[PDB]
């Protein structure tokens, strides 16, 4: 189905304790497939995923280069942004970064994103049209009007539609029996007394990738979402995800109770009951 | 500047039962600013050999991270994941439930 | 493969 491409970068000042820290990392999909840390010794682009070590040295030293220039641009950035805000040398600051490309089944791109944070607020973003902007406060409208007059939109337009795109679907090949294939999730219900006339019902989902799931409890057919506790789908470590949903029942309405299960490496979606034997 | 406290979930990466070995796995998300310290407890002492995921954050700019290690749960082992964010007062802990 | 395209604020 469709694909996307991401980068992340974190910038964060730490003044009084060392220079400001520079973290990269690259999805593609639910993926993470490559890293940077300014922090590290020998600070370098990094793999993450198996596919994409086959990758040769002129790429992993071009990665490392763009890298390490992007972390000068983002300490600068940092000190440009106490500008625009007035604020002082004391405090430490955060920049973030996503970028990246969506594209559909035909391998044609769908939608690039260029997205950028100050202290974890929205600053400046591309907009859909790849051309123009949309910044968030008066300080941001500094920075779009810079950015207007570098033609900077044309840049990323240019690297969203080409570089972007071509990258993904090529890595989207290397890593084929991984990217583009859909693990279901394996599920069940799971029974925990709270008292002598309560209990606790709990669907699993379990080993699933992509991320996306749907978990959802009903009584006679009749959705609980208001009373569902529902986690945040969690890594299970392994590149495969978790998730689960519970519900307090009154004890003997449990059969009652159905957990419903969507995920696209399901045929369909499942119907499960607690199953005592 | 908005803050905001990390979630916290501890789990294994496989069903345990005891005697096999597993990961431990501690997933703190949602938080802000990016400063956090997350350390993996046995019998409510720090476990040596730990390692976590590189620094990424979602669509709403909140960070996460994974923190885990190779484990083998018992009956006799309490685990536990205690976090500490400027958005807190004390460390919290939060207890591995297999349940969970 | 990440971009290359400096941003300056």
């Amino acid at each position: 189905g469709s694909h996307s491409m991401r980068y992340f970068y974190t910038a964060m000042s730490r003044p009084g304790r060392g220079e400001p820290r520079f973290i990269a990392v690259g999805y593609v999909d639910d993926t993470q497939f490559v890293r940077f840390d300014s922090d590290a010794a020998s600070p370098r682009m990094a793999p993450r995923a198996p596919w994409i070590e086959q990758e040769g040295p002129e790429y992993w030293d071009g990665e490392t280069r763009n890298m390490k220039a992007s972390a000068q641009t983002y300490r600068e950035n940092l000190r440009i942004a106490l500008r625009y805000y007035n604020q002082s040398e004391a405090g430490s600051h955060i920049i973030q970064v996503m970028y990246g490309c969506d594209v559909g089944p035909d391998g044609r791109l769908l939608r690039g994103h260029d997205q950028s944070a100050y202290d974890g607020k929205d600053y400046i973003a591309l907009n859909e049209d790849l051309s123009s902007w949309t910044a968030a406060d008066t300080a941001a409208q500094i920075t779009q009007r810079k950015w207007e007059a570098a033609r900077v939109a044309e840049q990323l337009r240019a690297y969203l539609e080409g570089l972007c795109v071509e990258w993904l679907r090529r890595y989207l090949e290397n890593g084929k029996e991984t990217l583009q294939r859909a693990d279901p999730p394996k599920t069940h219900v799971t029974h925990h007394p709270i008292s002598d006339h309560e209990a606790t019902l709990r669907c699993w989902a379990l080993g699933f990738y992509p991320a996306e799931i749907t978990l959802t409890w009903q009584r006679d057919g009749e959705d609980q979402t208001q009373d569902t506790e529902l986690v945040e789908t969690r890594p299970a470590g392994d590149r495969t995800f978790q998730k689960w949903a519970a519900v307090v029942v009154p004890s003997g309405e449990e059969q009652r109770y159905t957990c419903h299960v969507q995920h696209e490496g399901l045929p369909k979606p499942l119907t499960l009951r607690w199953e005592p034997h | 500047m908005i803050q905001r406290t990390p979630k916290i979930q501890v789990y294994s990466r496989h069903p345990a039962e005891n005697g096999k070995s597993n990961f431990l796995n501690c997933y703190v998300s949602g938080f802000h600013p990016s400063d956090i310290e997350v350390d993996l407890l046995k019998n409510g002492e720090r476990i040596e050999k730990v390692e976590h995921s590189d620094l990424s954050f979602s669509k709403d700019w909140s960070f996460y991270l994974l923190y885990y290690t190779e484990f083998t749960p018992t009956e006799k082992d309490e685990y536990a994941c205690r976090v500490n964010h400027v958005t807190l007062s004390q460390p919290k802990i939060v207890k591995w439930d297999r349940d969970m | 493969q990440a971009s290359q395209e400096v941003k300056n604020w």
